[PDB]
RNA sequence: CCUGAGUAGCUCGGAAAACGUUAUUUUGAGUGAAUCUGCCCAGACCAUUGGGUAAGCCUAAAUACUAAUUAGUGACCGAUA
RNA sequence: AUGAGCAGGUUGAAGGUUGAGUAACAUCAACUGGAGGACCGAACCGACUCUCGUUGAAACGAUAGCGGAUGACUUGUGAUU
RNA sequence: UGGACCUAAGCUGAGGCUGAAAAGCGUAGGCGAUGGACAACAGGUUAAUAUUCCUGUACUUACAGUUAGACUGAUGGAGUG
RNA sequence: GGACUGUUUAACUAAAACACAACUCUAUGCCAAACCGUAAGGUGAUGUAUAUGGGGUGACACCUGCCCAGUGCUGGAAGGU
RNA sequence: CUACCCUUGGUUGUGUGCUGUUCUAAUUGGUAACUGUUAUCCAGUUUCAAGACAGUGUUAGGUGGGCAGUUUGACUGGGG
RNA sequence: GGUCUUGUAGCUCAGUCGGUAGAGCAACGGUCUGAAGAACCGUGUGUCGGCAGUUCGAUUCUGCCCGAGACCA
């Protein structure tokens, strides 16, 4: 569900829209709930050296991240209780305060399929095979979308954990070990067949369309003002300045460095589970 | 530090002449090799190794 | 750098004498069983008496291997699981084997021990075998849930 | 029998050498002996022969000047110095 | 990161709202409510335009608007590159 | 009120990881107001002061003994803050 | 032409430049691509492709047409060296 | 038949280079658990995905103004 | 650090117990059709790219100068 912005300003027009915020989201009046809290401290793109490192990010308003607990193992046999769908001011999906009944609250994802109030269990077990549930592949067959899950051992839900994001189940390996699974943005992975499954494709499915239309929305959205390449500096710019703009070389426009990234394939290959790669939508592994 | 936990030898500091014959100047490191070592009274921690300290130390029974 | 193939055979050429080729940071290199002897000068003083010593630890090693396979035959593994009547929650590691070993008075290494990730429930059983003439069996009696 | 052992030879590129690296030495890396006509050197290396037995070195003296003290000296200055 | 001005008058929305109505529909009106890189206009700020100086009170400011003035607004302190 | 206390931004820093000499990152801790918290509000006073000094009104941790009184309670948990 | 409101050459250049916007192309299966220092680590960010970075214009709307000789990329099977 | 010169096809293999694999007993690891310690940078033991492929140390390269030391001739009825 | 190579007509090609030139198209002539595209045959082109070895007849079996091709420091 989306709601239109009519600005009603004299000169200007919106036709910007915003997701309603009060049927996906708790608790509108935003008042921090002091259970699981935690102050963030933030450089504005900067470096713990000090120095920037992310380029056209910064002006943001604080954000207090919620605990997200993505293992999903620290109490087991005793199914939790949504509390509420809270919002994440890191995240493009929606948190969940989830409260196992021995006494202790966590944060997860909620994917779409169940929301406030349902009992999910964490466990290895071969546990029922619904959103919010996790539990090894072993136990669900070929053709079934799954999500937030990793590759590393105790590494944390890291990979596939976003709005609409899925992991098509294809069998396993001749060996019998890494089952493939197809992951979002068509690449294919050779997960192992031990790791937890959180089914069921996040919450919001409606968080594809979105009309920015003023700078606020996006500056603290993390993208800021992008320039264009045309009418720069020509120091530290090969292509700004000058009378009559000149056109855009150097095939493949690189970054304004001496590295190339337009088309080029710049994937890294060494960390403890590139082994378990099938395809990243140009080659292979 | 470059030089091996090891080995807190400076590194060969020289020159590298090309087709120019240039004064341009080059580094050699030692040698880091971080193979495990044992030691006696409980802990076997393991440090850094240079190989040419490291011919050394096998043919003296280093392990 | 090993010189001594000592009481054991490493499936290869090196011997139960004094003799062994070289086989880099491997079970050759690594295992204390291949105990090094002073190669600074190894002509006559070291050599034949090492030769003696290797023929009396293997004497010797067969009277210790006895009496460890008593040993781990009488006081053994013991672990426990968290179970929920027939729900795997499984996940096992070497240390504490190493740790339990180090616990019975004597520091053995991580040699003795070594198993790959398992993930499994209910009532089971591993056995690692410690000798090549005597070989000693392990029993981890596994307490479920 | 001892006179130094990843040690003397080399060696993937440099430097100390008149030598910007060709004899000597060199390693960041691969290597490698002899217990002295052996071994290193004889500007590649050796035969007679010749230089020496290195691979640990101790050592005021010739290698600085006053860092606190002493003493005198002056084709030294002359308040733009 | 920690705390600050938006007086006053304002668009008065979206969300929903109640009955009428109708075979069921459809359709009608209105208000709770306060949304803005919202409006005019002061606190405060801007030199965007014309004049002054072109060796001024000014090593950058004075005036007239305009613009922000309820946010891409205007800030102080401490600190980070 | 700043500190006696607490942290935000941030820093020092036993160590330690890492780096020719130098030190970077950064933990245990503690520093660091622009903030939070514990405890004085009006009248009078000089040639220079006021909630501060006094008057009246009074807080805090309540201090040692003490009677009386009573299961108080952090090293651990939760809430306001 | 710019969407608009806006910002930069405080102190002669405020805009058809730039900027949100949309169209979008490209890289990334995480120890991400991008990046700070050499190094740990860290922002990116513990974000996970619906996220971030970089390319080009430019709101709202049509698409972006024709074309790879070569380069950059992706895919191909057989090399000299 | 006794030997040499060649010749083209091939088993077991080798003088020649081609590689692929079973394991970790190495190595990579903002992989983690225990401990130091209730220590973010951390260390010891560990397993884990690979696996001696590759990394490291050395040599050798290349793409690559992102930057330097710089070069950016002269005569020419002013010079290009 | 460069060692892999083919040329034959207007274009394109290969060479048996080493023995031996060739269309197709453009097009010269002819054929089809009241008319014809399309199509069908025969006119035509070559020191067999040029130089030197090989043997029962090398331009063919071979080597060389000028561009070639598929994991390159």
């Amino acid at each position: 569900p989306i709601k239109k912005i009519i600005s009603r300003s004299n000169s200007g027009i919106h036709h910007s829209t915003v997701i309603d915020y009060k049927k996906l989201l708790t608790t509108n009046k935003n008042k921090p709930e002091k259970s699981l809290l935690v102050t963030l401290k933030k450089h504005g793109g900067r470096n713990n050296q000090g120095k920037i490192t992310v380029r056209h990010q910064g002006g943001r308003n604080k954000r207090k991240y919620r605990i997200i607990d993505f293992k999903r193992t620290h109490y087991d046999n005793i199914e939790a209780t949504v509390k509420s769908i809270e919002y994440d001011p890191n995240r493009s999906c929606f948190v969940s305060l989830i409260t196992y009944a021995n006494g202790a609250k966590s944060y997860i994802i909620s994917p779409d399929g169940i929301k406030v109030g349902d009992k999910i269990l964490a466990s290895e077990h071969p546990i029922d095979i619904k959103p919010g549930f996790s539990m090894p592949l072993a136990f669900i067959p070929e053709g079934t979308q799954v999500h937030n899950i990793e590759l590393h051992p105790k590494g944390g839900g890291q990979i596939a954990r976003s709005a609409g994001s899925y992991a098509r189940i294809l069998g396993q390996d001749e060996t019998g070990k890494y089952v493939i699974l197809q992951l979002l943005s068509g690449e294919t992975r050779k997960f192992l067949k031990e790791c937890r499954a959180t089914v069921g494709v996040v919450s919001n499915l409606d968080h594809n369309l979105v009309v920015i239309g003023k700078a606020g929305r996006n500056r603290h959205r993390g993208i800021r003002p992008t320039v264009r390449g045309s009418a720069m500096n020509p120091n530290d710019h090969p292509h700004g300045g000058g009378e009559g703009r000149s056109p855009v070389g150097r095939d493949a426009p690189r970054t304004p460095w001496g590295k190339r990234h337009m088309g080029v394939k710049t994937r890294n290959m060494k960390k403890a589970s590139t082994n378990l790669i099938i395809r990243n939508r140009k080659g292979e592994q | 530090a470059k030089k091996d936990q090891l080995t807190l030898r400076g590194p060969l500091y020289g020159n590298n002449r090309s087709h120019s014959k240039t004064i341009t100047r080059r580094k050699w490191n030692v040698n880091l090799q971080p193979c495990k070592v044992k030691t006696a009274d409980g802990k076997t921690t393991r440090i850094l190794v240079s190989t040419r300290t490291l011919r050394t130390l096998k043919k003296h029974n280093r392990l | 750098m090993k010189v001594i193939l000592k009481q054991d055979v490493s499936n290869l050429g090196k011997r139960f004498d004094v003799v062994d080729v070289k086989d880099g940071y491997a079970i050759h290199f690594l295992f204390p069983k291949k105990l090094a002897a002073p190669l600074t000068k190894k002509s006559l003083q070291d050599r034949d008496l090492f030769l003696k010593k290797q023929q009396e630890h293997y004497e010797i090693n067969k009277a210790l291997s006895h009496k460890l396979k008593e040993v781990i035959e009488q006081t053994e593994l013991h672990f426990s699981l968290k179970e929920h009547n027939g729900r795997p929650y499984g996940s096992i590691i070497t240390k504490q084997i190493i740790n339990q070993a180090h616990t019975k008075g004597m520091a053995l290494q991580k040699f003795m021990f070594k198993d790959n990730v398992r993930l499994g429930f209910g009532d089971h059983e591993i056995t690692l075998h410690i000798f090549e003439d005597t070989t000693a069996v392990l029993k981890v009696k596994v307490t479920p849930d």
